[PDB]
Order: structure tokens, then C-alpha cells, then sequence
């Protein structure tokens, strides 16, 4: 946990002092009633404020700097996503997953 | 067997008041009000009636359900007075011919129910029935029978006549409460019952016109009496719609379990053609299936021995087939019927009414396979169980009749189709050269039975 | 007001007059659903949640049943894939092949429950055809495509009991049923869009979001 | 029956077209609403409707509107009731309405017959109206006088026990201006 | 090459089957509601030396727009003449479009 | 299955000090142990006479992030 593994993993430093990381829990679609996707804690990183996407002149291509763009690790629990993190010592962040109140629904309330 | 229930059955008495009372319809109405729910309840119980609407259920333990009512809150009954099934000619006999004798009915039931108002649902083509039952009702309400006065006794009680548009859907019981509360008339998913929240969001009872005329004579000449008819539980008379392929179809008031055999022998002539003649029978109504010959020659009216057989006394409605006669076409329009008559808000009768019509119009021309038999009777049971009300189980059996009984008919069609057309017809009706072009699919027959219009 | 259930072998307590469904959810059994919406009116017509109680004879939408103490319930017996399979074949027979024109294509709950719990083949191969809608004009914001609808009542049930716009119904009977507003006529309403949401198939989608872009790629 | 789900603006159907009970049936509508309960005064859409029906000819969309705002519903729910039931006319319609029964119990006595004749008498397919605005042929589903299952109707007349020859003298007497004896 | 309808409309219709289903990621699709109301494409790139000459998109195409011809003399001088655009891949079906209808009238069946 | 379930339990019978468990998939036997009896284990499986494992035919790895040692 405290180890500084991160003087081993062999990653370029701008990972540590440049990048934030946000781990989250992904918010389930609007425009689909599955919760499959909610059941697993993601990792990815921000954007960069210059670099993270420029059109190329000569077809239209979508250009990049950010290598970390397309990087979403995968968790089976929050603590193991936190640990990692530690581990790694990655600058953080925990969007914590918002839980939908219960409300008893049944057909009786359609007229009563 | 005379002395039955109904006695104007063929319109020689008059359908006045004062003959009613002649007839005996409006007799001790002050006493029986005064006899209370308890002893109402137990008679009809003790009676064997059951509904006389389609389902056959036991009339007496589906008007206990109806909770207390002392402070006089306004719970409801209905009448379920459409016939709707095709086939069926009793309800309208009753509401035309002896009206003042279901008026009689609503307010015995209503007070075993605790009901402070009645509601009649009639067709909308049954106008002249329900003008000459208004006009009962009106004499009725200036006579004191209704009102907040019935005959001297404390019980108030109203009459109402509700019309329908045209709609087989609205015979449902919680369909037929959404028409007169102001809806389309879809039928409720049954959790919470009509007993419980119904008509007005109160607690509300539907029956037929045949159980509530029936009431006031159980009232009267004892449960015993009307128990004495019938096999054991199906104690009662039952009123038969006859017609079709008979000499002189008419409408008889013979007691159950009578023999089907000796029912079309005994009256109505017999079989147009001889017995020998006889194709098929589809007692009940148009929703239960077929029987064959053979089967018909030892069946008994009765909610049992129908059911035993394969079929269902519905509404009594016999439909007698001759031999010369198309029993797929004849089973083709009752598919036409449902999809036409289906409210269409569950996904299967919705689709699979219309899947069914589909199959059907192929099968009375034979543009299809033997195979495809089997993938239609699928279909059906696919639409079986799993459908808010009874329409899309209605829709299912005629076909399932056609199959079970009448499957080397079918494949004769079929066979015989492929000699004029040469070539096998494939799944759907394609042919080796139908294809489409320029919007429309050539080089096929296609068969054109969507009514055109 | 806690009712011990049972879902599939399952402990589940919830409260008293919660549906089958909530109460699979909470127990970590999913039951598909198309007319069911966790924010609207209890609806039971598309017969998709069908599951089957323990002791009766008689297959219960999950979405509208109430819960009792002691109740349990199947929700993947053979009875109930047979239903499933039954329903979907249902759904798909008169819905047009529509999918790499529809906007829908990669967020479809159509698409998805049908591979899930539908069969991987189709058996409709009529000559006459299937069932066509005439699209509906209701403003620039919804775009109508009638033809994908399956008569769910979501948009409906939301528009009239959340946006509070009772112009917008279902009009006709059976298999001519037609969503829409009878007349010509546009919604009015300030959370009118939030219905391409809520409809689960490419019926209603957004027209300025129209052919520009598929989900998997945002 | 034709069914359509869709309303389309025409000269002689189109909401400005003022309609309005006349003072004959504005008293007898509030008879129809006594019928109800005052919180539930919703449920007297359906006689209102055909109460309206009967006074215009049919179901325009001028009616519809009408008695919503008379029970102050939103259109939508009165245009969800018309379309719903086959009796309310959304067309002007003839002035006598023809409906065969095509059912099983009709159809094996002989009803495609009563359809034959009745198409090569007045000249017009089934679903259609003739020029002069009289007669309307309509393909309608049980009617329940099917123990006398060569029925037909008119307007709201029964004609029960029927044949080929017997029903061109009923258009026969209509034509004229004679009401044949129904039964 | 994109195929057209024998009336000359396109047969792509924007799906993005293709685009999803290229292993090398070769293909970049964008669209738009057309002028007229249609569901089509205003920019189809395909990377000539990104692709793997593999037929996935040819596969996965529900209306056989995009297909390969059996054309391989095309060598370039620069590698710029390999970023196919919509232009220069409708100019192809249009110019390989009767050697295409040779391959589909024998290969279809077996499809 | 039910041979190599037998062959399995064998193997945590002859070492209860390393083995941590076993697991059978159709026709594929799978072996848990530490680090620490990797060797025992190893050398174990290819002197025994009734396992006879004398080709190591691969070794590899993948990377669990979630849990507390990374790789398996
Ligand atoms: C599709 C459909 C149509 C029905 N039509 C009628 C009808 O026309 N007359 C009737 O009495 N019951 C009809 N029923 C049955 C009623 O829902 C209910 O069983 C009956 O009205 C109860 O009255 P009872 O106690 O006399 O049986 C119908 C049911 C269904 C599903
Ligand atoms: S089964 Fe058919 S008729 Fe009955 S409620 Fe469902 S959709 Fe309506
Ligand atoms: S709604 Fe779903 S199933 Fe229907 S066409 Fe669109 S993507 Fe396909
Ligand atoms: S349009 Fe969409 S939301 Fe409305 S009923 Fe149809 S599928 Fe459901
Ligand atoms: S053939 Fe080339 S462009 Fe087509 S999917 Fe394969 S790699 Fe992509
Ligand atoms: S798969 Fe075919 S139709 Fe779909 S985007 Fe690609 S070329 Fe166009
Ligand atoms: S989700 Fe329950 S019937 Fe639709
Ligand atoms: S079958 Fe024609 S009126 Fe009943
Ligand atoms: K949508």
C-alpha cells in the first residue's frame, strides 16, 4: 500500500504530475433500461486542456497527444480501484455513484 | 317440462307491467328486500346457480365477496345486458320480450350485494331493446318498485342504462366498467379486483342478464326447485341459442345436461340433411372449439361434461354444421372476428390475432404447407395465458379446434391447391417466381382477403 | 410492512404492495420489461415481465402483481423461456427491418432483449406483409417513425402524467391502433423530448440528433 | 369495418365548422349527466357523442370538440372514445346505414348472398355511398340475431329472416320513400 | 468501392456497419440528414495502408454498398494516393461496377 | 470430469501444506498454490510416478488490477 510502485512500473512521470485520474462507477443510460453496465468500478483520466483532440488538415482525422486517451481499467470493487490507484500513485478522484430511492409501485395507485 | 323461468319466450303476453305481475315477476317484493343478504346469499348458494356469462362461475360465492356496506356507501351493480358473442340470441330475448323481469332481478341482487345503484350495459344495436327497457324502468320508478323507496322498505335503489358503441371487448367485466367510466374500454389487469375497487372506484359486481333474471324465482320457489335440475353441480335450466344448419333454428329454455343429441331432435327439427349429415358443433359461442360428430352424439349440457369433451358451454350458442358447408372458411371468420373485435393493448392478441388471420386466409384457399399446420397451432398457444383479459384465449381455440378434430380436411385443401397452381406453394405463400417490383409483390398469388375495402 | 418473498431461491423484503419486479431487482434477478418504467404508471400490455407463482396456475406480470408474505417466485423455468420467446416473436412480427436506418440501432432495448431471451430465427415469411403506419408530424424536436413502435405507452403514460400534456394519446383499436395525437397537431411541452428516452424502440428520436452519429462511438 | 386512426381536415369535416346542441338536446344532455355521479361526469362522453351524432349526421371532429369542452376533458380523451367504438361515423355517412352480418352463424344461412344482391342493386362496393347521398353499405360483425341469421340492418332497424329477393324490395322501399316492416 | 442502385442513388445508407466491424480501424464515416431528407454519408475515408484487406466491411454492409473489387494493380507513388475518400471510392464502383456484378452473381448464393 | 476431480484431490491429499485448492473445467485440471510452494508443487508433478509432468509446455501470466497481487 505504501510501497511507491510507481519507481518500478516504468510509466513516464507526466502520469503523476501532470494527469487526474477519476474513478467512478458508470452512471446508468437514459435511453436504456439495462444496469449491466453499473456493476463495475472504471478508471480513466482527463482530458487534456490542449492536445486532447485536433482535426488533421489533409482527411479530416481525429489527432491526439493524449496516449492515456483510450485507457479505461476495470474493477470488481471500489477498494481495489482506490488501491490501485495508491499503488500507482496516480492524482485522484471518486465520483461517488448516485443510488436511486426506493418508491413501492404497484397497479392499485392507478386509481388509487 | 313446463313451468319454467321465462314464459314470454315467444312474445304472446305482452311486455307490460301489469301483465309482469299477471306473469308473477313483481310478487312478496316487499318481504324478500326485508329478508336480508344473509338469507339472499345462502339461497343462491344453496340453488347451484352458476354465471350464466361465459365463464361458469358459481353466482352465490361471487356475491359474498361484495364487502359490508352500513353507512350506505355507494357500491354498484352491473348488468352485463350485451350479447356481443356470435351465436348468441338470450340476452336480448330477455331485455326485449320480459323486460319488467330483469328490473325485478337487479333489485333482489342489489340488496344481497348491497347495492345502492344498477347499471345496464346494452349494445348500441340493441336500441329498440333498450328504449322498450327504459321504458320498463320509467314505469318501474313512477310504480315505486325503484327508487329510495322499494315497496314500503328502507333499501334505496337505482336503475341506470349505460349504451355501448360496438365493441365484443366491452362484454369483459373491467372493460365493460371502463365504457361507463368515460374510457376507451380496456380491460383492467385483474390485482385489484372489481369486488374490491371497480365501478367509481367502489366496489362493484358484473353479471349476465340470464343470472340476474333468474334470481327473483330462486327467491321464490326455493333453491331446492331450481337445484332439482342438471347433474350434480350443474343444478339449473339454461336458455339455448340454436341455429345454423337446422330445419327451424329458435331459442328453448331446457334444463342442463340435456343429451345435445336429443336437444336438436327433440325441437328444432333436426339436422338440416339428416344426422348422417352432420359435420361439426360449436356449442357455447364462437370462442370455444369444435366438436365432431361422433363426439356429439353422447354430450351433455353442462359446464363439466363440456369440459370434459374439449369445449365450454359458454353461452349456450349452438352453431350446427352440415357437411355442405366450408368448416375452415367457418373457422377463418371467427380468426377475422377477434382480430377485428380485439382492444389490441396486450402484445399477443394484438399481433397474434392478426398472425393467426393471416394463416388462416391461406389455409382456406390451401396456399401454404402441411408443416405450417404445426407452426399455427404454435402460434395459438403462444397467445394462450399470457394476455390481460380472455379474448386472447378466445381467439386461440377455434383455430386449435380446426387442428385437433379436422387436420386431413385442412391438408385436402392443400393438396388440392397445388394441382391447379403445379408447382408446391412454400412457407407464407411464395411461390418459385413471386418477387417484388415496383411496390408490390407479382408473379404470385397473393391472398386478397383483408375485407379489400 | 416487510414481506419475506422469495425470487428464484432468494430472501428479498420490501415493503407491503411493492410489485414482483421491484422486488427481483432488489434481489438481483432481472426480469426483461418493455412497458415497465421505474417512474411511471403501472402499465401491463406488453406481457414481457410474465413470471410464474409458485402455487398458481396462472402466469403473473411481475410489473403489476403485488407481493405477499411467503410468496415465491420463478422467474427462468422452461415455462417462462417459452413465454419470452413467445412474446418477442409477437413483438418482431410486424416491426419493420429497420435497424441500420433507425437511429436506435446501438441503444435498442428491442435489439438487446430479443437477443437475450429471443429465438436467434424468425418464422414469419407471410406474402401479404406487414403493418403500415403513416408517421405522425409533432413538431421539429420528435421524430416519428410509427412503423418501429410496439405499443408500449410509455411516451403516453409520461406525457400526460408527468409533462402534463393530454394531447397526446392512442387512438384507433386492435392491430389499427396508432400512437400519435389524432389530429395534426405538435406537442406542447417543455420536457416533450425526455419521451425519446423513455421509448425504448426508433418510434420517437431526436430529429436534429437524426443519422449524425451511433452510440458506440460517442 | 374501415378504420382509420387519423384525422385529416376537410371542407366537410374540420374543427371550424361551429357545432352546437340545439335547445332540444341541450336539456336532454343534462338528463345524461344526471345519470353519473358529479366527480365522475366523464364517464357521459359516449351518449354525448352519439347524441351529437344523431343531431348532425355523424361523429365530425366539430362534435368531438364539442363535448370536451362541454365536460371540459381534453380533446385527446373524447378523440380516444370515438375512435375507439365502429358505431361512432367519423364521415358524413348516407342517409341509411346498410350493415350486413359476415359471421359464422349468418354466414352459413346465406349471407354472402344478401351481400351479392345488395352490391348489383345499388351499384356500390362494400364501405362506399351512393351519389345521391341515401344509402351506405357497410360489412359489420354480430349483431346477435343470429337465430334468424339472414339479417340485416338499417340505421337503427332490425330485418331479420332474409333473402336475396326479399332484400332488393327493402332497398326497393327505401328508395321510394316506404319504410318496409322490420321483424 | 461504393456500389449504387441501378437508378444511380447510393446503396450506403450510413449505417456504420462497416466502420465497427474493421479490424484495423480503417474507416471513418461521418453523416448527416442529406438535403433532400435522405439518411446518407457526406465523408467516407478509407486507409488503404491501414486496411488488412480482410471483407468484414463487405460482410457486414446490409446493402452491399461497400465491396472489394478484384482489382490489385493500384500501386501508388505516393503514399498520400492511399487515404481513399467518397470520391475516389464512388469513381471506383463506378469504373469496377460490371466486374463487381460478375463476383455477386456467382459469390450471392453462397452468402 | 469426475476422473481429473479424483487426480485433483490426490494431488491436495499428497500436499495439504501447498496446495490451496483445486478447480476441474471439462477436461482441464487447475492447480492453486503460493508462491512459496510453487517449487514443492512443481517438483512434486514431474517426479511422481503416477504424475509424470515433464514438459512445462508454457508459462504466462495476466493482470488482475482489482485484486491485491496483480498478476496470476
Ligand atoms: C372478450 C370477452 C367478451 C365477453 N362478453 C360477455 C357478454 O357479452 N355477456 C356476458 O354476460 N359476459 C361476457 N364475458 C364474460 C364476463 O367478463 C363475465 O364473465 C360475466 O359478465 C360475469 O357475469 P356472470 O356472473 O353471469 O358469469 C366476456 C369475456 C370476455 C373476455
Ligand atoms: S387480450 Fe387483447 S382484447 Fe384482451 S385486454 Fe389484451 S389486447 Fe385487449
Ligand atoms: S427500434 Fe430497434 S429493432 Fe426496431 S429497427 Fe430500430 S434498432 Fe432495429
Ligand atoms: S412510441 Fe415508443 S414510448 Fe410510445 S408506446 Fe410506442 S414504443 Fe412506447
Ligand atoms: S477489408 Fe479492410 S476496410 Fe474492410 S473491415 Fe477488413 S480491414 Fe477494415
Ligand atoms: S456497412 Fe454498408 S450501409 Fe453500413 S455504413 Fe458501411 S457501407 Fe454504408
Ligand atoms: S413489463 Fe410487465 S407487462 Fe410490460
Ligand atoms: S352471427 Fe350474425 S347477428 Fe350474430
Ligand atoms: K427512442
Amino acid at each position: 500500500t505504501d510501497l511507491a510502485k510507481e519507481l518500478v512500473s516504468g510509466a513516464p512521470k507526466e502520469l503523476i504530475t501532470e494527469r487526474v485520474a477519476r474513478i467512478y462507477q458508470e452512471a446508468k443510460a437514459a435511453t436504456q433500461s439495462g444496469q449491466h453496465n453499473t456493476e463495475t468500478w472504471k478508471i480513466d483520466w482527463d482530458i487534456l486542456n490542449k492536445g486532447n483532440r485536433w482535426e488533421n488538415d489533409l482527411m479530416g482525422y481525429q489527432s491526439s497527444s493524449d496516449y492515456m486517451q483510450g485507457t479505461i481499467l476495470k474493477f470488481d470493487t471500489r477498494e481495489g480501484a482506490i488501491r490501485f490507484a495508491k499503488g500507482q500513485g496516480w492524482d485522484y478522484y471518486i465520483q461517488e455513484p448516485k443510488v436511486r430511492r426506493f418508491v413501492k409501485k404497484d397497479y392499485s395507485a392507478n386509481f388509487y | 317440462d313446463s313451468d319454467r323461468i321465462f314464459q314470454n319466450v315467444y312474445s304472446k303476453y305482452g311486455e307490460d307491467l301489469k301483465s309482469s305481475q299477471q306473469r308473477g315477476d313483481w310478487y312478496k317484493t316487499k318481504e324478500i328486500i326485508l329478508k336480508g343478504h344473509e338469507w339472499l346469499i345462502n339461497e343462491l348458494k344453496a340453488s347451484g346457480l352458476r354465471g350464466r356469462g361465459g365463464a361458469g362461475f358459481p353466482s352465490g360465492l361471487k356475491y359474498s365477496f361484495m364487502p359490508p356496506n352500513p353507512n350506505r356507501e355507494p357500491q354498484y351493480l352491473v348488468v352485463n345486458a350485451d350479447e356481443g358473442e356470435p351465436g348468441t340470441c338470450k340476452d336480448r330475448e330477455i331485455i326485449r320480450k320480459e323486460p319488467h323481469k330483469l328490473v325485478e332481478g337487479c333489485l333482489l341482487a342489489g340488496r344481497a350485494m348491497n347495492a345502492t345503484a344498477a347499471y345496464i350495459y346494452i349494445r348500441g344495436e340493441f336500441y329498440n331493446e333498450a328504449v322498450a327497457l327504459q321504458t320498463a324502468i320509467n314505469e318501474a320508478y313512477k310504480a315505486g318498485l325503484l327508487g329510495k323507496n322499494a315497496c314500503g322498505s328502507g333499501y334505496d335503489f337505482d336503475v341506470y342504462i349505460h349504451r355501448g358503441m360496438g365493441a365484443y371487448i366491452c362484454g369483459e367485466e373491467t372493460a365493460l366498467i371502463e365504457s361507463i367510466e368515460g374510457k376507451a374500454g380496456k380491460p383492467r389487469l385483474k390485482p385489484p379486483f372489481p369486488a374490491g375497487v371497480g365501478l367509481f372506484g367502489r366496489p362493484t359486481t358484473v353479471t349476465n342478464v340470464e343470472t340476474v333474471a333468474v334470481t327473483p324465482t330462486i327467491f321464490r320457489r326455493s333453491g331446492a326447485w331450481f337445484a332439482s335440475f342438471g347433474r350434480d353441480r350443474n343444478q339449473g335450466t339454461k336458455l339455448f341459442c340454436i341455429s345454423g344448419h337446422v330445419n327451424e333454428p329458435c331459442t328453448v329454455e331446457e334444463s342442463m345436461s340435456i343429451p345435445l343429441k336429443e336437444l336438436l331432435e327433440k325441437h328444432c327439427g333436426g339436422i338440416k340433411g339428416g344426422w348422417d349429415n352432420l359435420l361439426g358443433v360449436v356449442p357455447g359461442g364462437s370462442s370455444v372449439p369444435i366438436m365432431p360428430k361422433h363426439v356429439c352424439e353422447d354430450v351433455l349440457m353442462d359446464f363439466d361434461a363440456l369440459k370434459d369433451v374439449g369445449s365450454g358451454l359458454g353461452t349456450a350458442a349452438v352453431i350446427v354444421l352440415n357437411k355442405q358447408t366450408d368448416i375452415i372458411r367457418a373457422i377463418q371468420r371467427f380468426s377475422a372476428f377477434y382480430k377485428h373485435e380485439s382492444c389490441g393493448q396486450c402484445t399477443p392478441c394484438r399481433e397474434g390475432t392478426t398472425y393467426l388471420q393471416r394463416m388462416m386466409d391461406r389455409f382456406v384457399t390451401g396456399q401454404a404447407k402441411e408443416k405450417e399446420i404445426d407452426l399455427i397451432y404454435e402460434l395459438s398457444k403462444e397467445i394462450e395465458g399470457h394476455t390481460i383479459c380472455a379474448l386472447g384465449d378466445a381467439a386461440a381455440w377455434p383455430v386449435q379446434g380446426l387442428i385437433k378434430s379436422f387436420r386431413p380436411e385442412m391438408v385436402e385443401r392443400i393438396k388440392q391447391y397445388e394441382a391447379k397452381l403445379g408447382e408446391s406453394v412454400s412457407y407464407g405463400g411464395w411461390t418459385s417466381k413471386g418477387k417484388v417490383l415496383d411496390g408490390k409483390v407479382v408473379s404470385n398469388p397473393i391472398p386478397h382477403d383483408a375485407h379489400h375495402h | 410492512k416487510e414481506v419475506e418473498l422469495t425470487v428464484d431461491g432468494v430472501k428479498v423484503s420490501i415493503e407491503a404492495g411493492s410489485s414482483i419486479i421491484q422486488a427481483a431487482e432488489k434481489a438481483g434477478v432481472t426480469i426483461p420489461r418493455y412497458c415497465y418504467h421505474e417512474k411511471l404508471a403501472v402499465a401491463g400490455n406488453c406481457r414481457m415481465c410474465l413470471v410464474e407463482i409458485e402455487r398458481s396456475p396462472k402466469l403473473a406480470a411481475s410489473c403489476a402483481m403485488p407481493v405477499q408474505n411467503g410468496m415465491s417466485v420463478l422467474t427462468n423455468t422452461p415455462k417462462i423461456k417459452k413465454a419470452r420467446e413467445g412474446v418477442t416473436e409477437m413483438l418482431l412480427e410486424n416491426h419493420p427491418l429497420d435497424c441500420p436506418v433507425c437511429d436506435q440501432g446501438g441503444e435498442c432495448d428491442l435489439q438487446e432483449q430479443s437477443l437475450r431471451y429471443g429465438s436467434d430465427r424468425g418464422r414469419f415469411h407471410e406474402i401479404v406483409g406487414k403493418r403500415a403506419v403513416e408517421n405522425k408530424a409533432i413538431g421539429p424536436l420528435i421524430k416519428t417513425s410509427m412503423n418501429r413502435c410496439i405499443h408500449c405507452t410509455r411516451c403516453v403514460r409520461f406525457l400526460n402524467d408527468v409533462a402534463g400534456a393530454p394531447e397526446f394519446g392512442t387512438a384507433g383499436r386492435g392491430n389499427d391502433m396508432q400512437i400519435g395525437t389524432y389530429v395534426e397537431r405538435n406537442v406542447n411541452s417543455e420536457l416533450s423530448a425526455n419521451v425519446i428516452d423513455l421509448c425504448p424502440v426508433g418510434a420517437l428520436t431526436s430529429k436534429p440528433y437524426a443519422f449524425r452519429a451511433r452510440p458506440w462511438e460517442l | 369495418s374501415h378504420m382509420i386512426s387519423v384525422h385529416r381536415d376537410t371542407p366537410k369535416d374540420n374543427p371550424e365548422i361551429p357545432f352546437e346542441f340545439t335547445k332540444e338536446n341541450l336539456e336532454r344532455a343534462k338528463e345524461i349527466i344526471a345519470k353519473y355521479p358529479p366527480q365522475y361526469k366523464k364517464g357521459a362522453v359516449m351518449p354525448l357523442l352519439d347524441l351529437g351524432q344523431r343531431q348532425l349526421g355523424f361523429t365530425s371532429i366539430s362534435v368531438m370538440n364539442y363535448v370536451a369542452k362541454y365536460l371540459d376533458m381534453p380533446p385527446m380523451r373524447v378523440y380516444e372514445v370515438a375512435t375507439f367504438y365502429t358505431m361512432y361515423n367519423r364521415k358524413p355517412m348516407g342517409k341509411y346505414n346498410v350493415q350486413v352480418c359476415t359471421t359464422t352463424p349468418c354466414q352459413l344461412c346465406g349471407s354472402d348472398g344478401i351481400m351479392k344482391a345488395i352490391t348489383e342493386h345499388l351499384q356500390i362496393r362494400p364501405g362506399q355511398t351512393t351519389p345521391d347521398n341515401l344509402f351506405t353499405l357497410q360489412e359489420v360483425e354480430c349483431l346477435g340475431a343470429c337465430v334468424n341469421a339472414p339479417m340485416i340492418a338499417v340505421n337503427d332497424d332490425f330485418y331479420e329472416d332474409l333473402t336475396p329477393e326479399r332484400t332488393v324490395e327493402i332497398l326497393k322501399g327505401f328508395q321510394s320513400g316506404d319504410i318496409p316492416k322490420p321483424g | 468501392a461504393l456500389r449504387r442502385y441501378p437508378s444511380g442513388e447510393e446503396r450506403c445508407i450510413a449505417c456504420k456497419l462497416c466502420e465497427a466491424v474493421c479490424p484495423a480501424q480503417a474507416i471513418t464515416i461521418e453523416a448527416e440528414e442529406r438535403i433532400d431528407g435522405s439518411r446518407r454519408t457526406y465523408k467516407y475515408d478509407i486507409d488503404m495502408t491501414k486496411c488488412i484487406y480482410c471483407g468484414y466491411c463487405q460482410e457486414s454492409c446490409p446493402v452491399d454498398a461497400i465491396v472489394e473489387t478484384p482489382n490489385v494493380e493500384y500501386a501508388t507513388e505516393t503514399r498520400e494516393e492511399l487515404l481513399y475518400n467518397k470520391e475516389k471510392l464512388l469513381a471506383n464502383g463506378d469504373k469496377w461496377e460490371q466486374e463487381i456484378q460478375y463476383a455477386l452473381d456467382a459469390d450471392a448464393p453462397y452468402r | 470430469i469426475e476422473e481429473l476431480h479424483k487426480f485433483g484431490r490426490y494431488i491436495m491429499g499428497c500436499l495439504p501444506k501447498f496446495v490451496q485448492q483445486f478447480s476441474v473445467w471439462k477436461d482441464e485440471l487447475v492447480i492453486y498454490v503460493a508462491p512459496s510452494a510453487l517449487t514443492q508443487v512443481a517438483t512434486f508433478l514431474k517426479d511422481h510416478t503416477s504424475a509424470q509432468f515433464k514438459a512445462c509446455m508454457d508459462v504466462t501470466a495476466a493482470d488482475y488490477p482489482t485484486r491485491t497481487n496483480r498478476f496470476d
